């Protein structure tokens, strides 16, 4: 369904969002661990994403999306 | 010299005016705006005195705190005063609007009017009886009277 | 026993006499007339307004008006710092501090009343044990400042001496409904 | 020319006024006090937003029936025709079925405010 | 130690809540600072948002959570109809008041307190 636009955006916004590092981001850097996040960040992320595909993601799904691919695989699965 | 003694009677002519069209503005809070509705009544007739209550805070002049004012409504309060045109003068009436009053102590009333607006003019009293107003009222016209603008105008 | 106020259905016949009066009422509009007819009345009348402040409302000889401290007739202070009203006051409106004079009475160095914070109910006036406070009659003494209305010692004691006169007759038009 | 006349005399009166108010006073100005006016607290939104009309109907109504006056505001001079039983004869069926028009919108609620 | 649950069974159950509650008050700062016409960025409100949600990071008794959430909301519903005012809202940033200095010497140069 479309999977190398979807991995374009979500990857897009991860780079416009602050306390994440561009150049130590990777699209299969765990959010948690590598990075270095709070679960609350990662609500701020998930959100992000909903403002390009346009589509909630309930709160359920969202609590395992901890790292980029996930989510573009997350959306592929739409 | 001339001119500085035109100014003053053109003082006395522009404050004659605002003193003999007063217009509070229709505002009262507790008790004490009861007896601002005797004063209103017919034995004492504030309107006698060219005083119009005006519901808008536009067309109104005076604002007299006619009693508590609580943290609630102290926001409401200043709001409405910012909204009346200029010049406008405050009358505290009562000890919970002049002090806090019986309240001076709870955790949700503002202890005076005075924090929130400038007050002209303090009315003691639980509640200060229509005439007690009447007297603050008419003290506040006096006050006008006394005012200078066109003078300090022309010595600036 | 109860009675009702808007009930009245027993109802009635419209005779041809009776239903023309409800058509003129309505057509004519005659209870508005009278309606009319009551206001005009009252323009008539002698207006209630008196010529303030030339003319004064009346009051009685109790009313709880400015505070003020009485003296004796030999010109000693009456309060002798029992502290009474202070106990009393629902509105913590009195503070007071005492000690021993140069002549070792019992006197206040401090006494003050919060004008803003008293509500007038004249309890400190029935604590007293030598009427050394009281609410005088004054009742305008509205000033432009919240400070003049912190009263202290020396500004309730010259209440008293301004209002004595007053003060004294109104405590004898009224201490036997004490 | 007179109508003209008085009535410039009239406008210029009305703006001689209003420039008076505007620059005679004294005026300062801050943003809490030209706020809109609602009792006391902000506004929870612009107003705006569009305001239901109850009464939509019998606006329109208004117009049939506004527009039914410009019809009979010629009988002045109708009633000076020899024709005088024509004359009356129209003026009575136009009443009548601005009367049976009034009459039909009456019994089907129409006079009647939307809830 | 057993006690009736309010809304959640354990403190897993409750974040669920709390973070349901954080997405609301993240998608409210924009339209609280555009409506009430608040003089601040919407990066700067949604920090504040968090700074409150992390005053509360040490919680974990399970129906002490609901209770947070169950006033977050009220707070969320105050802010979204309009109930509060600038004032109100101004209150979270505490712009009048100054910050009392965290260390000993400070605190002994202004006053007897600890
Ligand atoms: C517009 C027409 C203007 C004409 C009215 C202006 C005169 C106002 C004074 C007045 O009429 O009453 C006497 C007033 C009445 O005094 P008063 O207002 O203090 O008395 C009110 C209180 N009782 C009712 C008890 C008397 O005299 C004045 O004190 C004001 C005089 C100012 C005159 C203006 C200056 C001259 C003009 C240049
Ligand atoms: C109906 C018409 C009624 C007018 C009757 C004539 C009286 C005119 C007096 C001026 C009108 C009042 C304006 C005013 O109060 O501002 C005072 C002002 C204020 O004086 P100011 O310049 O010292 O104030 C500076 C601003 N503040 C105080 C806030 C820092 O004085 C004037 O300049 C008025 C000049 C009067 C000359 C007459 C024509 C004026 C137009
Ligand atoms: C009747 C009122 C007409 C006279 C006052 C006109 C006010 C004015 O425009 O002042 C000149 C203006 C100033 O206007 P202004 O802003 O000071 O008008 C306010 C009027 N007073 C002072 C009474 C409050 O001069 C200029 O600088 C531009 C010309
Ligand atoms: C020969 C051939 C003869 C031909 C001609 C026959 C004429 C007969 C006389 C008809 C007179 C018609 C006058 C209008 C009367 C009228 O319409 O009033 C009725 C109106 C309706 O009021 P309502 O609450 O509805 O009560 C009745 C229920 N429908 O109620 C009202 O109007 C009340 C309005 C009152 C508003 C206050 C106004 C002030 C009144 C005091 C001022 C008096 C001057
Ligand atoms: C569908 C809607 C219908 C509802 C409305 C019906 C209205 C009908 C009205 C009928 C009334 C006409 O009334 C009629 O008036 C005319 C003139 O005015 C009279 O006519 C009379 O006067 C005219 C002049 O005025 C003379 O020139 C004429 O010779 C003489 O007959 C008739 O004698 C009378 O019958
Ligand atoms: C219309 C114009 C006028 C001149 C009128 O004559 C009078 C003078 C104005 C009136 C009646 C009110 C003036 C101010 C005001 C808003 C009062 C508060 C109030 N108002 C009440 O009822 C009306 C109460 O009812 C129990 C109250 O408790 C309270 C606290
Ligand atoms: S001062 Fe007394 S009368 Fe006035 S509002 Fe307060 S309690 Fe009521
Ligand atoms: S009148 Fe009442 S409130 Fe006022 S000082 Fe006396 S006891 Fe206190
Ligand atoms: S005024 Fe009366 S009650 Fe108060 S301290 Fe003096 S003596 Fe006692």
């Amino acid at each position: 369904l479309t999977l190398d636009g979807i991995k374009d955006r979500v990857l897009y916004v991860l780079k416009l969002y602050d306390k994440i590092d561009p150049e130590k981001l990777s699209v299969n850097s765990h959010f948690m661990k590598d990075l270095g996040l709070d679960s609350l960040d990662q609500v701020e992320i998930i959100m992000a994403m909903e403002d390009e595909f346009g589509f909630e993601i309930p709160d359920i799904d969202a609590e395992k999306l901890m790292c980029p691919q996930e989510i573009v695989d997350y959306i592929a699965d739409k | 010299s001339r001119a500085e003694y035109v100014v003053t009677k053109l003082d006395d002519l522009i404050n004659w005016a605002r003193r003999s069209s007063l217009w509070p503005m229709t505002f009262g809070l507790a008790c004490c705006a009861v007896e601002m509705m005797h004063m209103a009544a017919p034995r004492y007739d504030m309107d006698r005195f060219g005083v119009v209550f005006r519901a808008s805070p536009r067309q109104a002049d005076v604002m007299i705190v006619a009693g508590t004012l609580t943290n609630k409504m102290a926001p409401a309060l200043r709001k409405v005063y910012d909204q009346m045109p200029e010049p406008r003068y405050v009358v505290s009436m009562g000890s919970c609007a002049n002090g806090g009053g019986y309240y001076h102590y709870s955790y949700s009333v503002v202890r005076g009017c005075d924090r929130i607006v400038p007050v002209d003019i303090y009315v003691p009293g639980c509640p200060p009886t229509a005439e007690a107003l009447l007297y603050g009222i008419l003290q506040l016209q006096r006050k006008i009277k006394r005012e200078q603008k066109l003078k300090i105008w022309y010595r600036r | 026993t109860y009675k009702y106020v808007n009930k009245k259905e027993q109802e009635s016949e419209v005779d041809m006499k009776s239903a023309t009066d409800n058509a003129a009422r309505i057509l004519m509009w005659t209870e508005l007339i009278r309606g009319l007819g009551m206001t005009l009345s009252y323009l008539f009348r002698e207006p209630a307004t008196i010529n303030y402040p030339f003319e004064k409302g009346p009051l009685s000889p109790r009313f709880r008006g400015e505070h003020a401290l009485r003296r004796y007739p030999s010109g000693e202070e009456r309060c002798i710092a029992c502290k009474l009203c202070e106990a009393i006051c629902p509105a913590q409106a009195i503070t007071i501090e005492a000690e021993p004079r140069a002549d070792g009475s019992r006197r206040t160095t401090r006494y003050d009343i919060d004008m803003t914070k008293c509500i007038y109910c004249g309890f400190c006036q029935e604590a007293c044990p030598v009427d050394a406070i009281v609410e005088g009659p004054n009742f305008e003494f509205s000033t432009e400042t919240h400070e003049e209305l912190l009263y202290n010692k020396e500004k309730l004691l010259n209440n008293g001496d301004k209002w004595e006169a007053e003060i004294a007759a109104n405590i004898q038009a009224d201490y036997l409904y004490r | 020319m007179n109508l003209y006349t008085v009535i410039f005399i009239n406008i210029l009166l009305s703006l001689t006024l209003i420039l008076v108010a505007f620059w005679l006073p004294q005026m300062n100005l801050y943003s809490e006090k030209a706020n809109p006016y609602e009792c006391g607290f902000d506004p929870t939104s612009s107003a705006r937003l569009p305001f239901s009309m109850k009464f939509f109907l019998v606006a329109i109504t208004f117009l049939l029936f506004d527009l039914e006056i410009a019809l009979l505001l010629p009988l002045p001079w109708a009633i000076q025709t020899i024709k005088t039983s024509t004359m009356m004869i129209m003026a009575f069926i136009l009443v009548t079925i601005l009367s049976l028009g009034l009459a039909y919108e009456w019994t089907q609620k129409g006079l009647e405010w939307t809830e | 130690t057993s006690v009736k649950p309010i809304f959640s069974r354990d403190l897993n159950e409750a974040k669920r809540r709390v973070r349901e509650l954080y997405r609301a008050w993240y998608r409210e700062v924009p339209n609280t600072v555009h409506l009430m016409q608040l003089d601040i960025t919407v990066k700067q409100g949604r920090d504040k948002v968090r700074e409150m949600f992390m005053k509360n990071a040490h919680v974990t008794d399970p129906r002490v959570v609901d209770l947070l959430v169950i006033k977050g909301k009220m707070e969320l519903q105050e802010t979204i109809k309009v109930w509060k005012q600038r004032t109100h809202v101004m209150r979270f940033f505490h712009e009048t008041e100054t910050p009392r200095p965290k260390d000993f010497l400070s605190k002994f140069y202004m006053g007897h307190d600890p």
